[PDB]
């Protein structure tokens, strides 16, 4: 038969770390979007 | 942080009774208590 | 005792084992006889002498009836290229007609020990070993009482320990109540904006190993601590009965809960320091023997799976299912109609087995199910709208009602594991498999969050049937090796699951587990649960759409993170 | 952003009744859910793919084989070019499996490669062209081959061109075989 190379840095060592840095990253940026609210209260219980 | 733990599992505990009257007040006090470092420096002091 | 007692049940598994293994249709006789014999085995010891040695005469005249009739078959079966070959194939598949030149030795072994257990049925051993066997059929009524009597106490124990629960929830509200109305008398001289400081008012190497198999055989005498002093009470009882047996309830009081208040008799303590006595290597043995007995019912499971997983893929699956659905969700017992039904599956399916495998038109892993079956009914040894009525005893809330539900949850995690690393289509369908699982695990906490059950059964039994249907889509013993421990870790899903349900939801059910105890290891397990990507927000947000609360997703976040800060 | 807010809770203020906005609360978890499930499925499915590939088979459109003694000319050559290549329709790939049915290997090797993943050139053995030889060379070839007790050898070699349209990344493969034969042997008389 024959096969695209596009398979290239296949999974196990190149496109998984890609996925596993992204996904590291992108989920550090929502825990930090959503656990640090807590210290800025101060500023938004404005009642008036 | 006993005082702040006992006032978090009344919160949860007075939920898990489905008496939602009381939630908002709980949280109330809550939100109050970190809404000024003054309360929680005066509500975290050490027993006799 | 060994040779006179335990011995019948070994010459039923060598006539078992000498009808498999001889193909021809001979053995159907041997698979016919064990069955009725494994049947009848219990009534049979009981009747008198001259019926039992009536009856295996039959039996050995059986024996040299088949084995003369392989001998003057050899014959045809020397004379076979003649007429036989190529002409009337079916009768030479049906009786196997080859020559020898040794192979009937399992016929003669079998008829060597239907004499010995003759002679042995000849003996005064067999005779008070029958007075035994008699006494044990009769307590079964006062074995039955004692453990109705225990498993009462139990549930009454557990429902005063609720009771008390509930009593203390109910004095935390009233405090809390009383404090509010106290704070808006105070005050008295949206809401969640309001707040003041007047509410914050202060008003050498031999000993190890021998030192390990003693905690485990310790351990083990712990697990059956309840079945070990149940079967003493009911043996000394036995005793002495049968020692007062010369030729009502009455005589029974010589001496309901478990107590050992009665009489001593010196027999039966030197029978237990002779076996204290003999600890030094079987120790461990009997303890795991005295395990199995004890239980001697989930073991049935798990050779009943095996099977199912065992090659037998094909018609062997329909009978987990009924498992899943009617042996462990109904009562406590699952009772005789489950193992009858269960049994007379089992013995067709090995006929039909059997049958197929001739010409005219598997044993090893079902002989276990079938000796496994009828060892536990033999442990036992006490017994269209009515789908409706049983559906409504599965929902009337009178049970223990306990609550187990980080067990599912670690199992759903191990088969992601499991899932995960069986990759080093199979691994195509993996990705849909893994992807249903998520959505099992968010529906499976919202059946929990809601303190359903009804919800939980029809999941329960559209989940095992899906996942036992998708066995059609199933390297065989290499790749696809993996897949059948995920399906096992499945199966131990499955029975915590229905526990579960059998138990009932017990109220009071919220907050994180692992926050317990303020110890160091409760603290580490909480930093290394959040530290998982995206599972304590997702855990907040779930636990926020499904349990009934009055704020909105932003200070529910705020307060789960306050309350995982102060913990 | 804090008083639009503050203006917006004006304009319709929620009683102090609780039902903590049910249906808006089933759409706003569910969205989040699903973004949630959304993202770690793309780049597994985009991982996965990205990794699917049809076995879409190569078959040579030509082959060549020649046939060389020692190092000066070639004594033969044919090329088998569109008919003489026949692929093999299903019915013939069960045959190459019965025959070599007893052999398991055999069995796995051919189950692997499709009736389309395996041909057979027929090769015109006799319909060759005119074999040139320099008469030199055929007197060094004749006086070596007499008394000359050296060691010759062939280089009998293979080639495949594949359709170049069906890819197959290098499209003429081909292995040479060359075996050195026996001096003072009848082979080597039979061939002078
Ligand atoms: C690597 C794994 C190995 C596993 C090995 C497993 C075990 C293998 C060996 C098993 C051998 C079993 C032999 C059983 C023989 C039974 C004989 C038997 O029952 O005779 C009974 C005899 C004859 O009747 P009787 O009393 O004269 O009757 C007349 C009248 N009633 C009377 O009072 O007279 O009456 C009697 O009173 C005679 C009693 C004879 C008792 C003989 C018992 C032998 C037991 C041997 C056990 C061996 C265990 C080995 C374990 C090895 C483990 C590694
Ligand atoms: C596909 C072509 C072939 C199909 C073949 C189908 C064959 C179906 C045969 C079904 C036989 C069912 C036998 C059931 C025996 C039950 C025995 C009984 O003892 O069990 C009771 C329990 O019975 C169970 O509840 C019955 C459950 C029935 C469930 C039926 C499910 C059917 C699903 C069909 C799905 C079909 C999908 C499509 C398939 C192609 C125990 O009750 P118990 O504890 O003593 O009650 C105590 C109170 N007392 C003292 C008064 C008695
Ligand atoms: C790493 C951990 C260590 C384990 C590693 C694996 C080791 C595997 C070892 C396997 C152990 C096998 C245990 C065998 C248990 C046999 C039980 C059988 O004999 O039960 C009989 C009863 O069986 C039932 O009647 C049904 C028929 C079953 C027939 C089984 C025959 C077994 C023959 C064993 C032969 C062993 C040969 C070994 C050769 C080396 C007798 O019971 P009975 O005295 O009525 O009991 C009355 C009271 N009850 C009912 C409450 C128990
Ligand atoms: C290939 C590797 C993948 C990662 C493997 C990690 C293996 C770790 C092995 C053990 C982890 C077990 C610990 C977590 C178990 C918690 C058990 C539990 O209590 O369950 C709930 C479960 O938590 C939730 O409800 C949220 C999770 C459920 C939704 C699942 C989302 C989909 C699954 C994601 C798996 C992760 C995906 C990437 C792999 C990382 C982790 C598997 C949380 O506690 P509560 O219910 O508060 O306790 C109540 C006590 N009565």
């Amino acid at each position: 038969k024959v096969s695209p190379p596009s398979l290239g840095f296949l999974a196990g060592y190149g496109i998984v770390g890609l996925y596993v840095e992204i996904v590291l990253v992108v989920g550090k940026f929502v825990r930090g979007f959503f656990s640090e609210i807590s210290h800025s209260i101060m500023f938004e219980e404005l009642p008036c | 942080v006993d005082r702040i733990l006992k006032l978090c599992q009344d919160i949860f505990l007075v939920r898990e009774t489905r008496e939602l009257e009381l939630e908002e007040e709980l949280y109330a006090k809550l939100i109050f208590l970190y809404r000024s470092p003054e309360t929680m420096i005066k509500w975290t002091r050490e027993r006799e | 005792v060994a040779v006179f007692r335990y011995l019948f049940w070994l010459v039923l598994v060598v006539v078992f084992v000498a009808g498999a293994t001889r193909i021809s249709i001979f053995g159907l006789g041997y698979l016919l006889a064990c069955f009725y014999l494994l049947l009848f085995g219990t009534t049979l010891l009981q009747k008198d002498t001259r019926a039992q040695l009536v009856l295996w005469d039959c039996l050995i005249l059986y024996n040299v009836t088949v084995i003369i009739s392989k001998n003057m078959l050899s014959l045809l079966s020397c004379v076979f290229v003649e007429q036989m070959q190529s002409n009337f194939c079916w009768v030479i598949q049906l009786f196997s007609l080859v020559c020898t030149v040794a192979g009937i030795i399992w016929d003669s072994i079998c008829f060597f020990f239907l004499l010995l257990q003759r002679r042995i049925f000849l003996s005064h051993y067999f005779l008070h070993v029958s007075a035994d066997l008699k006494a044990t059929a009769l307590q079964a009524s006062r074995g039955f009482a004692l453990y109705n009597a225990a498993n009462l106490k139990s549930i009454n124990f557990h429902r005063q320990i609720e009771e008390k629960s509930l009593a203390q929830l109910k004095r935390q509200m009233k405090r809390i109540r009383a404090k509010q109305e106290k704070y808006r008398q105070s005050q008295a001289s949206t809401v969640i904006h309001s707040g003041d400081y007047f509410l914050f008012e202060s008003d050498f190497l031999w000993v190890l190993g021998q030192a390990t198999v003693d905690g485990l055989t310790r351990w083990l005498r712990a697990f059956t601590k309840h079945h070990r002093t149940m079967s003493d009470v009911l043996c000394a009882e036995r005793y002495l009965l049968t020692q007062e047996l010369l030729r009502r309830r009455g005589v029974l009081d010589q001496l309901e809960l478990l107590l050992d208040r009665r009489l001593h008799i010196p027999e039966l303590e030197e029978a237990e320091r002779f076996e204290a006595q003999q600890g030094r290597t079987l120790r461990l043995l009997r303890a795991g023997y005295q395990c199995v007995a004890a239980h001697s019912e989930l073991l049935c499971y798990f050779i009943i799976i095996l099977n199912h997983m065992v090659t037998a893929s094909a018609a062997s699956l329909v009978l987990p299912v009924l498992v899943f659905l009617w042996a462990m969700l109904t009562i406590p017992r699952p009772s005789k109609r489950f193992w009858m039904t269960a049994i007379v599956f089992t013995e067709v399916m090995v006929v039909t087995k059997y049958l197929f495998q001739f010409g005219f038109f598997y044993i090893k892993y079902d002989l276990v199910q079938l000796m496994a079956l009828f060892f536990h009914r033999s442990q036992l040894l006490c017994y269209q709208p009515l789908q409706r009525f049983f559906h409504d005893i599965l929902h009337t809330k009178y049970r223990a009602a306990t609550d187990v539900y980080a067990l599912m949850f670690l199992a759903d995690i191990v088969d992601i594991i499991i899932i995960i690393f069986g990759f080093w289509q199979v691994p195509q369908a993996f990705l849909f498999m893994l992807l249903v699982q998520f959505g099992t695990m968010v529906i499976d906490r919202a059946l929990y969050l809601r303190k359903t059950v009804l919800g939980k059964l029809a999941f329960q039994v559209v989940l095992v049937v899906a996942i036992h249907i998708w066995m059609f889509f199933i390297r065989m013993f290499s790749q696809n090796a993996v897949a059948q421990l995920w399906y096992f870790v499945k199966c131990i899903y499955f029975a915590l699951s229905a526990y579960q349900i059998r138990c009932g939801y017990p109220t009071r059910i919220l907050g994180n587990f692992l926050t317990k105890k303020y110890n160091h290891l409760n603290l580490f397990l909480f930093q290394g649960f959040r530290l998982v990507p995206f599972l304590v927000e997702l855990r907040a947000v779930m636990d926020w759409v499904w349990t009934d609360t009055t704020l909105s997703l932003s200070n529910w976040m705020c307060v789960e993170d306050i309350y995982a800060n102060i913990f | 952003i804090i008083k639009c807010s503050r203006e917006t809770e004006k304009k319709y203020p929620q009683p102090k009744g609780q039902k903590k906005k049910k249906i808006v609360k089933y759409g706003m978890g569910g969205l989040i859910i699903l973004f949630l499930i959304a993202i770690i499925w793309f780049p597994l499915l985009f991982m996965s793919l990205i990794r699917s590939v049809v076995g879409v088979v190569n078959q040579p459109i030509d082959v060549t084989v020649t046939l060389k003694l020692g190092g000066y000319e070639p004594l033969f050559t044919m090329s088998a070019q569109q008919p003489s290549i026949v692929p093999f329709t299903p019915q013939a790939y069960e045959e190459l499996s019965q025959q070599f049915d007893p052999y398991p290997l055999a069995m796995q090797f051919i189950s692997q490669y499709s009736p389309e993943d395996i041909v057979t050139a027929q090769i015109e053995g006799s319909s060759g062209a005119l074999w040139r030889i320099s008469p030199p060379s055929r007197a060094q070839m004749k006086q070596e081959l007499y008394n000359g007790t050296a060691d010759i050898t062939l280089r009998f070699t293979w080639n495949f061109q594949r359709d170049l349209a069906k890819g197959g990344t290098v499209e003429y493969t081909n292995e040479k075989h060359t075996l050195e034969l026996a001096p003072n042997s009848t082979a080597r008389r039979q061939l002078a």
